[PDB]
Order: C-alpha cells, then structure tokens, then sequence
C-alpha cells in the first residue's frame, strides 16, 4: 500500500496510505479537500458548482477505520461508514444493559430512515461532523451527550467534547485549516442518565429548516432532581444549537409539570423564530421542538418508573 | 389466446438484465457532441447580455446557440405562445435563453455554469392569488351550469362555503427528458431518438424551427423510462434544441437532462384553487353547487385549456346535483409552463369535491358513507353535463368494496382505538370515483395501426402508441395474436415511428389500448380477409403454408388499420353531445395511523375495487390500478413543491422532493378487479384503467382529515360539526398545524389558547 | 507522473492510466465501459438508479466484503483494488438471468423498468451478504431504490420468495 | 398535417432514377408539386417482401403502386375539396386531419396475365417487350488489332 | 405535371458536392468494429486446418 | 520526437502529432476529418472516384501551383505544406455550388453519383490553371476517372460549355 497521485484537467487527487503522509500533506497544503464517501464533496462540485483543485482521499488508513472500545465508550475511526457505525452499535444494543446505551440508542434512531444502504455503505461519520448541515441528525445527538473528537495535525493532537463552541456559524466547525478529525468516542450511559432523539418527517430545503434534536438528562443519584440536561436542535438556526439560557434554569428542579412548563415557555423564546425565517414552516417548527421535548419528558418519566 | 392472461410485459426480462435499451443507452456516434441548455435564473426580466467568454475557455466547448441561430422560425409550443430561446424577456425561472454545445457531457455542464446573464427585473406575478388580483389569465371563463341555482339554495335547509388549494406535482419520470437528434447532410433530413409520448408534435416542432417540410423528420421512440403525461408537450423544449445543434454543427447530436433541470424546466401539474358554495338538506341531499376553479398554469397555455375542461367534466364525481355551476379560469403566471400529468385535472375536480361532500356529512352529523351511498347517480341518469350513465358500476364496486374492506366492523375499531389512546389517533375512509374516458379534443381520438406479414409467416406490428411502462406493446401483442389466430411468439413491435404511423394522437387519456387495440385489430382482419382463400384451399395447412401461398400468389400481405371513436362531440353551447365514449369506475377505502405530536402518518391498509370491464391483462392492470393509486397517495400526502418569494422552485431533487418509497405504501394493500362486467364500447370488452385509479390515493387524504378531526375533538375544542380547511399535500406540517392543542396554541408555557 | 488506477467491473481488469480525479463511477461505466444497464435518475444518490455491488478485500477485517453503493457519487480514484458489480455482472436474456432477475420480471415488477437494474442489484448485494434473509431484511433493502411506476408491492412480493 | 407528402416503395435507387419518376408519378397523381413529396430510402419495416429491384420493371410496378395509394388519398380528401373548392391543398389535409380521416395508405399492384409453362409452350412469358435499332461504324488498324468508334 | 420532361435527378446536386450519403458514409458509432473476409485461394480442395 | 504533419485540407489547418507512414490521404480525409464526399473506388490509382486538387507553393517556377492526385495513393507524409481540396471545398447545397458542381448535375452527368466528386475535381482543377480550355483539353482530364452509369457523353456535353 503506497500513496497514489491522480491528476485530473482541474483537480489533483491524493491516496494517502498512512496517517503520517496525510499530516504532512495537510501540512503541505492546508487548503487541500478531505474526500472519504464523496457523498457530500460531489454534491457541492456538481450542483454548488465549488472547486477543489487538490484533494486528498484518508479512507485507506489505519486509525480513521479503527473501532475502539474503552472505559467511556465506542470510539470510532472519522473514515468509518455510517452502515459500520450501525452494525457496531446494534451489537453494543444487544450485549449490554439498557442503563449504558442511552446514547448508542439515540444514535440508531437517527440512523433509521435516513438515507438509503448505498449511501449508509460510504458516506463517514466524520464527513457528516465535518460537513456541518443546520439539519444534520448526528450533530445535535454529538452535542447533547458530549461525544469526544480527537483532532491532529502534524504536531498537534487534541481531544474536545462536542458542544456548542464546536459549530461557530454556517457550515463552519472549529478546526484549524490543517487539521483532520481522527476519531470520535460516543460515550456509554451513566446511572440515572436518559437520552432521546427525535427529527421532522419532511424536508423541503436542500439544508434547512428540518427539526432533529438530540436530548439528555442526568440525575443526582437515585432522584429525579436534575443534575444535568441538555438540549440541541438542528434546523432552527444556521447550525446545530443548544439551549443553553433553558437548560440552565432547570438545574437542581425536579421532574415534573413545573419543569415542562417552564422548559416549554423557554424554548418558545429561545428558539423563537422570526416571519420571514429561512425555511418558512414557522409555527410547525416551533411546534415540533415543544412536541419533541414533550416526548422525551414522558419517555424519562417512563424511564424513572 | 392470451386474452384475459396475465402476461408478464414483454420487455420485463430484458429491463431487469439491464438489456433494454432507453435513449441515452443508444451508442453514441464517433462526431456525437453534447448540448446542455441555459436557462433563466429570474421570474420576469428583460435579457440585458450573454457573457460566453469564460465558457469559451472550457476544454471542448464546441458553441453556444441564441434564437439568433435559429434558420426558421423561434415561435413553438401548442398554441404557438412560446420561444424556442427567449429572445429579449425572460417569463419564470427556467425559461430557456440558449444552449452550450461541448464534446462531452461534463463539459457541457461545465461550460453553461460559466455562462453570465444579465437581467433587468420585471414585476412577476407567481401565486394564484397574485393573478387573480392583477387580473392575469389565459382566454376567458370556462363555464357547465344545469337547473336553477337560486331555487337550489332557496330549498337548502344547510350552506356551507369555502376555499380550498391544491399543490401541483412534479412527474418523476425515473428517465428524465431525453433526445439524440441525427443531420444526414441531405435535403435537410433528420432522425431524432426522443423519450416522448408525442411522436407526431417532436416532429412538427422541429421542422418548424429548422423551417424544412415535416416530411424531412424522421422520430422513433422505442420507449421511455415513465411519462406520466409529462413527455406529451413539455419534451419539444429538449428536442428543438437538440435538432438546432445538429443543424447548426453538422454532427449527432443529444441531451439527457439532470433531474434539477427537468424539475425546473418541464412543467408539472397544475396546482388548483377553489372557491365553493353547496346547499343542502339536514338528510345529506344535495341540492345545489357552485364551484369556481383556478388554475395556475404558468407561463405558456400549453395544454391548461383541456385540463381544466376535463376538471369541469368531473367537478361530480359520483354525485347526482339537480342544480349546479361550475367555472374556470386559468392563470396567467411567470412559473414554467405546467402539463398534462396523470388524470389531466381530473383529480382537482375529484379532489375538490370530495372536500365538500366530506364538509356535508360533518354539518350534517350523519356517516360518510351514508351520506355519499345517498347522492350518489343511479344507472341512466344524466351527467351536469347531460351525458347518460350507461353501465354505472359504482353501486357494485361500493358494496363489494365494503365487504371486502370489512368497513363496518374496523369503523368500530378505529373509534375503540380513538377513545384509547390521547396523542395518535386513526382514520378511516371510503371514496369512489369516476372517469371519462376519450380526449376532450375530438379529433385526438383517432389511431392508425400498419401490419406486414414476412413469408416465414412472422408479423411486424407497428401502431401510433408509445411504451412507457403501461404495456401497451404486450396488450397490442394479445390484441394481434388472438385476432389473428396465432401464437404471441409470432408477432414483434420494435418501436413507434413517424415513418409508419403518421399523424398519430399522443399516447395519452388513457385509451391507447383501445383505440390503437382496435386499429390492429382492423389490420388483422383485412390480413385475415386477404388469407382466406388459402385457408379454403389448404384447411389442415400451417399458417406459414397460408402466407407462402398468399406471397406465391402476389397478395399482398401489408396493411393500414384505422379507428376513430364514434358519436363524439360535447358543445359548450348547448350542453349536448357526448364528452366521453364511456366511464371507468373504482372505490377505495383507506385507514390510516396519525402521530398527533409530530404530523407523521402511517398508511395501515387499503382496499380497491376497480371496474375495468374484461381486463385484456389482469397483470398489467393491477399493476396500473396500484401504480396510479401511489402517484395519488404522493400527490394528496407527500409531494409538494416548494418556490422562493421570487417564484425559483427550491425543490430540485430527492433530497427535497419526496415521492412514495417502498416504505410510504400502505401495509395491507389489496386490489381487487370488478368480475362479470364487460364493456361493449371497447376492444374485447375492456375498459382503459391508467388514469381512473389515481384519484382513488385520495382515499388516504380523507382518512388523514378522520384522524384529524378525533385530534381535535380531544384537544381542540368540544364542536362537532366544525369544518377547519385542510389543504393538498396533507404533508407533516399541515398535520400537525391542524392537531390544534397545548403545543401550538402554546398553553402549556401557561399562556391562554385556543383549546381545551 | 500519475500512477495507473486499477480496478475490475465484472470481473475484468481495468487499467486506467490517466485517471481524472472528477470521474464518477456512473460516468466511467456508461461513457468508458460502454455497460449502460446501470442508470442514471438524479445524480444526487437518492433514487439508487446507478446501484452496483461494490466488493474488496478489507486488509483491516480480513474478510472479503461486498456492499452497495451508488455509482453517480463514488469517484473512481476511490475504487483502486475494488471489484465492480453491475446487473450484465449477474446474469442476463443471452446466458440465464440471475434468480433476482427473473422473479422481478415474472412478479410483475417491472413496468417502465428504468429503476430495475438498481433495484435489482440492491436485492442482490442483500443476498450475498445474506443467502437467507428476513422479510424484515427485504423491505429496509430498498431505502435507497425509488419506483414512479409499480407502486412497489410486486416487487416486495416477488422478493418474499426469498426470505425466512 | 403541413401537406407534405412521404412516398416509400419497394424499389430501390442505384444511379436509374427510380425515385426521381416515383416522385414524378405521385406529384402528376395528387396534382401537386414535386417540391412537396419526398422518398427517403427503401425499407424493408415500410414496404414487406419486396421484389429485387431488377428486370426494368421497377418503374411500371412501383409507379403502379404508388399511382393506387395517390388515389386512395384523393378518394379521401374530396369532400374536403368540396367544402373549400378555393382552398389549398395544405387547408384540405388539415380539414381531413381534424375530421379523423386517415392520411395513411398503401398500394400494391400485381402485374396480369402471366404464366408461361415450359410443359405446353404456351401462356405469356412477357407484359410486353421494348425495341430498338443501332447502326455503328468502326475504323480498324489492321497492324495492331486497336479500333475507333466513329460513330 | 412534370412526367415526359427532362428533370434531373433529384439526388444530382448532392451527389456533384458530395453531400449524397452511400453506406461507408454513414458516420460510425464509436464502439464499431471492421470486417473482412478470409477467402478460398484453391478452386477445389479440403480444408485441413486455419491457423 | 517524432515531427508534426501541418496541412490544410479546404483552407483549414491540420496538425498531425502522430503521423502513421502507412496513411493515405484517403484514409485521413475519411475517417480521420469526417469528410467522405472524397470516395475508394478501386485503391490503385485506376478510378478517379477519389481525386483531390492539390496546391503548393513552388520553389522553382516561383507560382502556387495546382494539380489533381488520387487521394487513396497519396501517402499524406508527402504532404508537409500542401494545400488540399475536396469536393465540400468547391461549394454545397447549403451555401452555393459551383458553376462545375451545378453544370454536371443539369446536365444529367450524375446518375448513381459514386464518380461525380473525382469527375467535379478533375474539371475544377483543370479550370484552376485553364479558366478557358479547349474541349481537346477538357476530355484529356478525365483520362483517370471513370464512369459506369452515364456512358460519359452528357459530362462532356455539360462540360463544354465552359470551352473556347
Ligand atoms: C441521499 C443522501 C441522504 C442523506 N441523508 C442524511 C440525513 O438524513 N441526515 C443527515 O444528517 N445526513 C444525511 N446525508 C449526508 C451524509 O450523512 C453525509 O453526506 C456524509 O456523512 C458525508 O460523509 P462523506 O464521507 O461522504 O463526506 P465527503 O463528501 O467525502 O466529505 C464531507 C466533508 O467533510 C470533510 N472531511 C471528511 N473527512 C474528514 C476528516 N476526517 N477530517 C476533517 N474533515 C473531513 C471533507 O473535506 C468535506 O468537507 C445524506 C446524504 C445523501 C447523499
Ligand atoms: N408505467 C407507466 N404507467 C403509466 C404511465 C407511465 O408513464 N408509465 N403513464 C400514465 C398515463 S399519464 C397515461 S395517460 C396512461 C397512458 O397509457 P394507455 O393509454 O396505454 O393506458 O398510462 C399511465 N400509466
Ligand atoms: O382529455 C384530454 N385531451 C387532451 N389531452 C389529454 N391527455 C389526457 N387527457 C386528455
Ligand atoms: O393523458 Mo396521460 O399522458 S396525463
Ligand atoms: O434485372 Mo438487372 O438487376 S440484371
Ligand atoms: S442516479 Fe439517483 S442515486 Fe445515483
Ligand atoms: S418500473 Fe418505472 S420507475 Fe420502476
Ligand atoms: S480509389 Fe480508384 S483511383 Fe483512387
Ligand atoms: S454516375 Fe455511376 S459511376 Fe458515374
């Protein structure tokens, strides 16, 4: 296996072989596009009419491929296929006890009608990240459980949970122009933690306005008094966002009716859009993000007894 | 005889084996160049300029074409309303303003991306209600009215009025537009391979803009991958484009459109509004109604016109009104150009009321199904149009359909499962429906078939229809055989082509099988006639040895078959004369599981009863009643189309374009064909079955519009009788907007609502 | 100073050695190859026209692995030591149709027939990944195949054959 | 329906003129133009279980042919010659058109009488025979066997 | 009525420019493969083997 | 390292990269540059179906010359600098014929057509250096081109009105 070099009449394409070449090609080129299932690259070339003159394809690489299982959780290499990533989950599902797969559960409902088996065959877990759509399923589930990126450069490595700092404006993460996700750890499920995710049946935007959230409470042990939560949607701004101002006024309240008004009258603010919107579907969207919320507050409450 | 035998379509192997060949699997020529079309990225603007320097530098661009290229003349289209290129304004979004030709496709799309245009804006005018205010129509009011409608709504004991929209609906046509256009460098001779279902128009337009006699253009369709009535007109803007660059460059020429450009470009069904009053008594009886329709038809007439005389046809679905009017108008708006789709304004009329007729039942308190049972026509009555109902099998596809369905007993469920469960709830429906059957232009409805026998006894047919997957070739094949007294294998159909049926009708309405069934069958017996000497002389002989003997005896074994339809021609002035040559009938019943919370749905189970007299081929036509039935689920419950402010569609694939997928169809899905019920008007007894079933997917809207309304009387308010508008697509978000409750009213953040 | 892409479509070796970086799959097997049984009805990878079987041996797992994918999307600079499937791959009217080919066909689950060779080559990947199925397995199969005409029940009937 | 007329027949054209007096016999026959008819090529999906072009029949036979079929559309486009008797041809094809009348025919024609049998020396072998004289004059040179055709 | 005149023959003016297509003018499709025979050069003889 | 060919052929110029000895111009015009008004009658010089004019600056006499050549024994390595012209570059039915094109068509000197274009060129040539020739002169350019359909009189009849 040795690093290969395509030119084309416009692009010039990189097979990177080793972890090593690709730093330094990054390095050398920090410009250069990454290219694993091209399911999004080929979308942006052919019909958003974009450019990329280099390119550099990592999916032969070791790491990037790599499934790990550790003490917190899966992780999994950036170039791994959402199919692999399903298959690898399902299994977890299967094994282990309901109270450590909150979070892989919430994944695999996401998964579910999405797509189709050939675009779930190619299309990566870090090209979906990296791609960063307002309506991307996966991001708003990364950031409700604090998933962990780790992210290099040559020289550098660095791993970060994924929160709201992570997606600073439209299509734009917070990497630097020479760093490449490598893996991504999606964490198991503690005591008393709960997790849901939801997402709008009808899209009509090319990407956005599609509601999908990611949802998660934890408790102080034993009780129903939170300790945690958290709440992220895609499909109301420009970039998958939390609630941060409601979830904040919810710490140390109990699980009652009290917390799902005052949780319901904070999302109706928060995520207020405005008439003229982009995407339109205005009252439906601030419906929907009350609807999923009412969802998850009956399925925790399901949970806790 | 494979009459009345389920006959796999003849060409269901090789499609399978990828072996059948569609037009852009046609090998291409040595010289064969690429055209790639530029279209506007405005509403309504004056062209200011056309920058092509930077195209010029794209490796193998070969031109760019401008209706200054063009040698005949650039006014096209069915009423010659439109351009070929538009010259000085530009009238909606994908209007075509020129064309890149290249050596290659990807150099072609990558050439017309660099093309610039420079625009001055114009007021557009996008929306229904935008031309209605500025006044924005193509020709004046349609109008049917029969009996007296003050006196109608003096004896009503009820009025209910309203407003109610319909979106449009693009066809997704798995094979998008498609034509290789070939110059032969002679006398201005030219073949095209074209995705049409319009033969006869592809080859009058093109000789038109190239200004040379028709008799100079040859077109072949050997098949398309779906029409759906979107290949009877739209596909000349493809192919006129495709003949001028081949004219202008000497060399084979083609394109095949990405979906983006064929959604944009082509046109779609026509979205309706109307505005509707009925009257009538606390028992359900109907007394009178007005309906006035709209339809948004875009930025030529194309074939707007027919479509609404068609919607007006069927504003009575299966429903006796002694006094009734209905109008229509069509708006004049700078959208692209919208056509014929499957059931050609059939089912907006259908559609629209269906909705009132839902509206009586509910003022009136009474069960759907009694209240529909009660107006419906009876055997012999007349049509608002004052056409008799002869064979009125409504009444029998009803009954056995509530049989079948088990209505009654899973009626009673669905309200058990209502008074259960709070946030889903479930619906259930059943619907009939009715359908002229015959162009609405009367001499559409005329077809020419050519047979030749070669002297192995094998037999060539060739017919005006095109293939586009409802097979017509394999009914023509059982047509001929069982005719002419052989076995199928005896017979081929190669392709449709200008140069041996011409001045065919498009394949369309429904009734190729019988009218081109009956132009075969007509050929077949002057054969026949012409055989039967031989027959006499030689009696225990093969077939082979009859048509050795006929060639041997220099009898000609080719021949023309011709069939018009008879006693045709309905007046607008005098409402008289016959419409149609006869009805197809059918009654679907649906249920359905709605998720009050998220406005998604879950088809359950549907049952269909469709009448389609003796079916030449109960495979096939099942598989058409099943087909149309999901175009319609699409159409009243998953399609819709989406336009900026600015009229640019921004539903363009896909992604965001949702047609039924293998998981949309309803879980238990039953289709039943009507026994004991020939029809005399038709080859063998049979009855055309493309179009009538699509309607009946409406089945699912009114079971969505049930659950609905248990929605609202647990959460919204405690009126029974209330009629709230629900629009068509029944997509999530008009779900769940119409599931009023403490999320939408926002009561539960403790604000006051409007629910319980 | 490019190297030689190699990859095999139905079994045969291609080499090719000026390799255009914006090349799909789709395109190389139509307009290259001359193999026009795989189709294209969007570009866009939502309509599964253009499905093949894509097969490799993953140096990671060992195993030999085949999948579907969409041939519209897939770059063929990806597909260096990856063999091709497309339907002329597994059968075809001139030799014998593969047992997938002829149930759709006699189910009635071809009408115009633009979208069954991907359909076809969907429930083809299924079945070499797992000779006996689940009519559960069947049905999620096809998210990725759309069809204007049939209304999809022939082709889930035909198809249950092969289940349980 | 823009009046333009397309002949096909059996024969084929290979330098004799076929086409161009099948195009001459059809235009006589219409009473139209010539610039209104075209034949394109011989095909065997157009015209089945052709005769090989030879024995000089073509013209007779195909003329023939082609002289039936022009009759048949003329049979067919009287009555609307009737109603529009100041009208165009191109306005009485397209009257014909919109009133469903078909604009297609074929013709065939079967030469009479023929059947000579080698067993009785009898029936006629021929349709008719064609004649003609030639009177040439040549110069020899005796020495080297070469000729001139004077005239 | 032009029958009994002189008029050219339709195809003369395309067949002086070289517009007039015969068969190998035909433009060929660009996967098209050429033919030639392979031919008896004795009068009478078995065929014993072609290599 | 191998040279390029530059040619015209019709006023428009050829580069040849890759030059094969073996190649006759016949062979380029043909299937090469697509331009088949040019015919293969025999291959051996014999016909005339295939007869070009040819032009070329001359060193010697100084003046352009121009003379007739049988395309299809023409090795177009020989043609280094040398202007060519085919029948398509004497005039067409789309634009305007030439007074040569025109005359032996009303003439009746065109009955299959197969010699016309080598007929045309030799006439045309013979008009390039002698635009008024005697009618001696006029049937010794035809000495290469044959005819099997017309029995030659109606050419040399049409073709006479061009002498004195
Ligand atoms: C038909 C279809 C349906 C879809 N449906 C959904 C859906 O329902 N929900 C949803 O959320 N998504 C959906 N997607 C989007 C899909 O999940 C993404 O397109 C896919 O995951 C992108 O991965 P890729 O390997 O193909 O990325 P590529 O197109 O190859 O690249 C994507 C981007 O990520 C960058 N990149 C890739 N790898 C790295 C790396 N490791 N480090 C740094 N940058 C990197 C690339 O430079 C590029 O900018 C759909 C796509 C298709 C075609
Ligand atoms: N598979 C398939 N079925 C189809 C269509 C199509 O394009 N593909 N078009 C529909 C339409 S719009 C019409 S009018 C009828 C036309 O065919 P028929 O007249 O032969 O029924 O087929 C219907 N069924
Ligand atoms: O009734 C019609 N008239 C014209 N075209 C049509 N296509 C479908 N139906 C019709
Ligand atoms: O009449 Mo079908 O082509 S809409
Ligand atoms: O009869 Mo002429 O073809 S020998
Ligand atoms: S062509 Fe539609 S998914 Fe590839
Ligand atoms: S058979 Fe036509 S798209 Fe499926
Ligand atoms: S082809 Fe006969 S001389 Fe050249
Ligand atoms: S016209 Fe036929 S060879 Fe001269």
């Amino acid at each position: 296996p040795k690093q290969l070099r395509f030119e084309g009449e416009r692009v010039t394409w990189i097979q990177a072989s080793t972890l090593k070449e690709l730093l330094d090609l990054k390095a050398q080129h920090p410009e250069a596009k990454l290219v694993v299932g091209n399911t999004e690259i080929g979308i942006e070339m052919k019909f958003k009419n974009q450019l990329f003159p280099m390119i550099i394809c990592p999916a032969w690489i070791p790491e990037l491929n790599a499934v790990e299982h550790g003490p917190e959780g899966i992780s999994f290499g950036a170039a791994c296929a959402l199919s692999s990533v399903e298959k690898t989950l399902l299994e977890a599902v299967a094994k282990l006890p309901t109270q450590k797969t909150e979070v892989f559960r919430g994944v695999l409902e996401q998964l579910r009608w999405f797509a189709g088996k050939q675009v779930k065959s190619v299309a990566s877990l870090g090209g979906n990240i990296i791609t960063a759509s307002p309506i991307s399923d996966l991001n708003p589930v990364f950031m409700a459980s604090g998933t962990k990126l780790t992210i290099v450069s040559r020289g550098t490595r660095r791993t970060v949970p994924m929160d709201h700092t992570f997606f600073p404006s439209y299509r734009k993460t917070l990497l630097g122009p020479e760093e490449i996700l490598l893996s991504i750890e999606i964490p198991y499920s503690r005591e008393d933690e709960f997790f849901s995710a939801f997402k709008q049946a009808s899209r009509r935007e090319d990407d956005i306005a599609k509601v999908t959230c990611g949802m998660r409470v934890l408790f102080q042990p034993g009780s129903m008094q939170v300790k945690e939560l958290a709440l992220c949607y895609g499909g109301m701004a420009d970039r998958t966002i939390s609630a941060l101002k409601t979830t904040q006024k919810q710490l140390s309240k109990f699980w009652n009716e009290k917390l799902l008004q005052d949780v319901c009258a904070g999302l109706a603010e928060e995520l207020s859009l405005s008439p003229d919107a982009p995407g339109g579907m205005i009252e439906f969207r601030r419906t929907l993000t009350l609807s999923f919320f009412f969802k998850f507050y009956l399925t925790v409450l399901k949970k806790l007894g | 005889d494979t009459v009345g035998r389920p006959l796999p379509h003849l060409a269901a192997a090789m499609q399978a084996s990828g072996e059948a060949v569609y037009c852009d699997d046609i090998p291409r020529y040595e010289n064969e160049l690429f055209l790639r079309l530029v279209t506007s990225t405005r509403a309504h603007a004056k062209i200011k300029s056309i920058d092509v320097s930077e195209a010029q530098k794209v490796p193998g661009f070969v031109c760019f074409l401008s209706a200054d290229d063009i040698p005949g003349s650039n006014e096209t289209g069915l009423f010659n309303d439109e351009t070929v290129f538009a010259k000085d304004t530009v009238t909606c979004v994908g209007h075509i303003i020129g064309a890149v030709v290249a050596d290659t496709p990807e150099h072609a799309e990558r050439a017309a991306h660099v093309v610039k245009v420079t625009y001055e804006d114009l007021p557009a005018i996008i929306t229904i209600e935008d031309a209605i205010k500025n006044n924005s129509f193509y020709g004046s009011e349609l109008k049917i009215e029969k009996g007296d409608l003050k006196k109608g709504f003096s004896e009503a004991d009820n009025v209910v009025s309203g407003e109610l929209y319909i979106g449009g609906q693009d066809h997704f046509y798995l094979e998008t537009h498609c034509t290789i256009a070939i110059p032969k460098g002679e006398e201005g001779e030219m073949e095209l391979f074209v995705s049409t279902q319009n033969a006869m128009k592809t080859q009058s337009f093109v000789a038109k803009m190239l200004g040379v006699p028709v008799n100079r253009i040859l077109v072949r369709v050997k098949r398309m991958g779906g029409g759906f009535g979107g290949k009877e007109t739209r596909s000349t803007l493809v192919s006129v484009a495709v003949a001028l660059a081949a004219y202008k460059t000497g060399h084979p020429v083609r394109c095949m459109l990405d979906r983006n450009e064929d959604m944009l470009i082509t046109g779609g069904r026509h979205p309706f509004l109307a505005r509707y009053k009925v009257g009538f008594m606390k028992t359900g009886t109907i007394v009178a109604l007005e309906v006035d329709h709209y339809s948004n038809a875009g930025n030529s007439r194309d074939l707007s016109h027919s479509i609404m005389e068609r919607a007006l046809f069927h504003m009575d679905n299966c429903y006796k009104i002694p006094n009734i009017r209905g109008t229509g108008r069509l708006c004049k708006t700078n959208l692209s150009s919208n056509t014929a789709f499957r059931g050609f304004g059939g089912p907006q009329a259908l559609f629209i009321a269906e909705n009132w007729m839902s509206e009586v039942a509910v003022t009136c308190g009474l069960p759907a199904e009694e209240v529909r049972w009660k107006n419906m026509y009876k055997e012999g009555d007349l049509t608002h149009f004052n056409q008799r109902l002869e064979g009125f099998s409504v009444p029998r596809c009803w009954d056995e359909c509530l049989k079948s369905s088990q209505y009654y007993a899973r009626k009673s469920e669905v309200d058990k499962f209502n008074k259960e469960n709070c946030w889903k709830k479930r619906g259930l429906c059943i619907i009939p429906t009715k359908f002229g059957i015959s162009f609405t232009v009367p001499f559409l409805n005329q077809a020419g078939a050519l047979i030749h026998v070669y002297t192995d006894g094998s037999v060539l047919v060739s017919h005006g229809g095109t293939e586009m997957g409802q097979g017509l070739h394999t009914k023509m094949v059982q047509v001929a055989s069982k005719a002419l007294k052989i076995p199928i294998s005896k017979i081929y159909i190669s392709e449709t082509s200008t140069n041996t049926v011409p001045n065919s009708s498009p394949t369309a309405a429904s009734v190729s099988t019988d009218i081109y069934g009956q132009a075969v069958y007509e050929a077949c017996q002057t054969i026949l006639k012409r055989l039967e000497p031989f027959k006499k002389k030689n009696p225990d002989g093969s077939w082979e040895d009859w048509v050795m003997a006929a060639y041997q005896d220099r009898v000609s074994l080719s021949t023309t078959g011709f069939y018009r339809t008879p006693n045709l021609g309905y007046s607008f002035e005098t409402n008289s004369g016959n419409a149609f040559h006869y009805f197809t009938y059918g009654v679907a019943c649906s249920e359905v599981e709605i998720d009050c919370l998220t406005g998604d749905h879950k088809n359950l189970r549907t049952d269909i009863v469709m009448d389609v007299g003796s079916s030449l081929n109960p495979a096939i036509d099942i598989g058409q009643v099943e087909g149309a039935f999901v175009q319609g689920l699409g159409l009243f419950t998953l399609e819709e189309l989406h336009y900026s402010p600015e009229g640019s569609l921004h539903t363009r694939g896909p992604s965001t374009y949702k047609i039924p997928a293998f998981g949309s169809i309803p879980t238990e899905f039953r289709v039943s064909l009507l026994r004991d019920c020939p029809n005399k008007k038709a080859i063998y007894a049979s009855k055309a079955v493309g179009e009538p079933p699509l309607f009946l997917g409406a089945s699912v809207f009114f079971a969505i519009k049930d659950a609905i309304r248990a929605a609202r009387a647990q959460h919204t308010n405690n009126n029974t009788k209330e009629l709230f508008r629900l629009d068509s697509p029944a997509t999530p978000e008009k779900i769940r907007n119409a599931c009023v409750d403490k999320f939408t009213t926002l009561c539960v953040t403790g604000a006051p609502g409007n629910c319980k | 100073t490019a190297d030689e892409l190699v990859f095999f479509v139905n079994g045969k070796k291609v080499v090719e050695k000026n390799a255009d970086p914006e090349t799909t799959l789709l395109a190389y097997l139509r307009r290259k190859l001359g193999l026009r049984g795989t189709k294209l009805g969007c570009g866009e990878g939502g309509c599964g026209a253009c499905t093949v079987m894509l097969s490799k041996y993953d140096r990671l797992q060992d195993k030999i692995i085949h999948f579907s994918a969409n041939a519209c999307l897939a770059p063929i600079c990806t597909l260096h030591h990856v063999a091709v499937t497309t339907v002329e791959g597994i059968g075809s009217t001139k030799t014998r149709l593969h047992p997938v080919q002829e149930r759709i066909a006699k189910s009635h689950g071809s009408q115009c027939g633009f979208c069954t060779p991907g359909i076809v080559m969907s429930m083809y990947t299924l079945l070499r990944n797992q000779p006996e199925p689940t009519v559960e397995e069947i049905e999620d199969a096809f998210q990725g195949n759309l069809c204007r005409c049939t209304g999809y029940r022939p082709i889930l009937q035909g198809f249950r054959t092969f289940a349980k």
